[PDB]
């Protein structure tokens, strides 16, 4: 999905 | 509508040089990277397609980032606010139906809410103060385009795959300006899809060679190559559709015989 | 931030805010303030004036408005316009009786068109080209003015916003739907308003796109493969549109002379590729004794 918060880790 | 095109040129020429961004500048961010640029950027790729955004709003949103993060330390907690901000800007700029912000906010999966995505506009508008006409490698190989002999739809898709690639890897691309980076990816994709090279009448243009695009050409034909392997593939998944003839499945040329 | 703006009066009226005419108080310059209301919970800042700000600081030309600054606090917009006496509809009124002088005419034709082929040059269409739009000072200049509507294009361009142009003055090609169009448009505007310097009256003054259409054809004849290869498959040209003749131009415009009667033509030639350029039209004998002149009043 798109619609994802990024993980910058 | 050749009576001003080439006036046009000229002026994104000396344009190009002043809205580019500075080169090291991940050096000087203490807590983001170019991968994580790149992951930024891949998104932004995706948020383009969902919402069926012109290409060039994508080329004009990482031109805004790229500017922004110049000056302007972020923690990657914050780094997808500055690209969603930039990229409703450029939506603002260039789109005639630009997604209202609570797209925007909604893409990020309510990471940010309306009233930062706002505020970070400001600011961003504030940084760049306004100056949102940059020139891009979509401009400039649109320009080229016109020099094909015939017209041919797949060396065009392709080209415009090849410079979108650039947008991804900070190192090298940021070392390049969007009219060689164009260079290059027309090229790049006429010689793979007809045998044909940089035609005399774009020598004429642009004043550039093979010579002078070769270090650009040098690198964007590694980063075709091992575009499959790249841990970023958005734009791969995105060159699959018809509407763009499916170039992604085209195979590289092995070698570029310069 | 304003503070050293005093406010003078209120100047007219525009879409997301109000433009004033001020003064600032330390150089002495008077000023139009284009203040643009933000709030939050919106959309922020406006498209209309992200394009209007960026485009204006790309141009800076002696026929287009300068923007000075702009002042951007947390709760509005200002922008910081030249201020110019009035507006070329506020000055085709007041000579209703007069008429305009030729030399003024030409003058401003002129100017006009130098402001537009920077533009053109720059990558900017304006697509709002009307007299209340073009701005007049005491000292002769004429100027470009509200690029609210316009719009950064590329080489070829791309569909834009259909919705475009006030109808008055919108192109045929604009009226018929073609996904592509260009600075001819903005040729066709200023054509629309070098007839009504000269008479006084809009050119084509329809109420709506049908009626703008025909108004168009019963002048300009309507347009066949011919005149205009492509038409016949233009998305809103219909069949049945009658079939009108073209006028005798000396009937479009009466007292234009020869050499304005033959730019005229030509800037309101139907197939935009044949229209001629803001810059070719620099040109054109129509200008050879052109001069400044300070507008009569």
């Amino acid at each position: 999905s798109r619609h994802k918060k990024l993980m910058f880790k | 509508v050749p009576d001003y095109h080439e006036d046009i040129h000229t002026y994104l020429r000396e344009m190009e040089v002043k809205c580019k961004p500075k080169v090291g500048y991940m050096k000087k961010q203490p807590d983001i990277t170019n991968s994580m640029r790149a992951i930024l950027v891949d998104w932004l790729v995706e948020v383009g397609e969902e919402y069926k955004l012109q290409n060039e709003t994508l080329h004009l949103a990482v031109n805004y980032i790229d500017r922004f993060l110049s000056s302007m330390s972020v923690l990657r907690g914050k780094l997808q606010l500055v690209g969603t901000a930039a990229m409703l800007l450029a939506s603002k700029f260039e789109e005639i139906y630009p997604p209202e912000v609570a797209e925007f906010v909604y893409i990020t999966d309510d990471t940010y809410t309306k009233k930062q995505v706002l505020r970070m506009e400001h600011l961003v508008l504030k940084v760049l103060t306004f100056d949102l006409a940059a020139p891009t490698v979509n401009q400039f190989l649109t320009q080229y385009f016109l020099h094909q002999q015939p017209a041919n739809c797949k060396v065009e898709s392709l080209a415009m795959f090849l410079g979108e690639l650039s947008l991804i890897d900070a190192d090298p691309y940021l070392k390049y300006l969007p009219s060689v980076i164009a260079g290059a990816a027309f090229h790049l994709a006429l010689y793979t899809v007809t045998g044909q090279s940089w035609p005399e009448s774009l020598i004429r243009k642009t004043g550039y060679t093979l010579e002078s695009l070769k270090p650009c050409l040098m690198d964007l034909h590694q980063t075709y190559l091992k575009a499959p392997q790249h841990a970023q593939q958005s734009i791969r998944e995105k060159y699959k559709n018809s509407k763009y003839h499916g170039v992604s499945l085209l195979n590289p040329p092995e070698t570029l015989n310069l | 931030s304003m503070e050293n703006f005093q406010k003078v009066e209120k100047i007219g009226e525009g879409t997301y805010g109000v433009v004033y005419k001020a003064r600032n108080k330390l150089t002495g310059e008077v000023v139009a303030l284009k203040k643009i209301r933000l709030d939050t919970e919106t959309e922020g800042v406006p498209s209309t004036a992200i394009r209007e700000i960026s485009l204006l600081k790309e141009l800076n030309h002696p026929n287009i408005v300068k923007l000075l600054d702009v002042i951007h606090t947390e709760n509005k917009l200002y922008l910081v316009f030249e201020f110019l006496h009035q507006d070329l509809k506020k000055f085709m009124d007041a000579s209703a009786l007069t008429g305009i002088p030729l030399p003024l005419i030409k003058s401003y034709l002129f100017q006009l068109l130098q402001g537009l082929a920077f533009c053109h040059s720059h990558r900017v269409l304006h697509r709002d080209l009307k007299p209340q739009n073009l701005l007049i000072n005491t000292e002769g200049a004429i100027k470009l003015a509200d690029f609210g509507l316009a719009r950064a294009f590329g080489v070829p361009v791309r569909t834009y916003t259909h919705e475009v142009v006030t109808l008055w003055y919108r192109a045929p090609e604009i009226l018929l739907g073609c996904k592509y169009y260009s600075t001819a448009v903005d040729i066709w505007s200023l054509g629309c308003i070098f007839a009504e310097m000269v008479t006084r009256r809009a050119l084509f003054p329809g109420d709506s796109e049908i009626d703008q259409l025909f108004r168009i054809f019963r002048t300009l004849g309507t347009p066949d493969e011919v005149v205009w290869p492509g038409v016949t498959s233009m998305p809103d040209y219909k069949p049945s549109f009658p079939k009108w003749a073209r006028q005798d131009f000396s009937k479009v415009v009466p007292p234009l002379d020869e050499d304005g009667r033959s730019l005229l033509s030509q800037m309101l030639h139907y197939d935009p590729n044949k229209r001629i350029s803001a810059k070719a039209a620099l040109a054109h004998p129509f200008f050879q004794d052109v001069t400044k002149p300070v507008p009569h009043l």
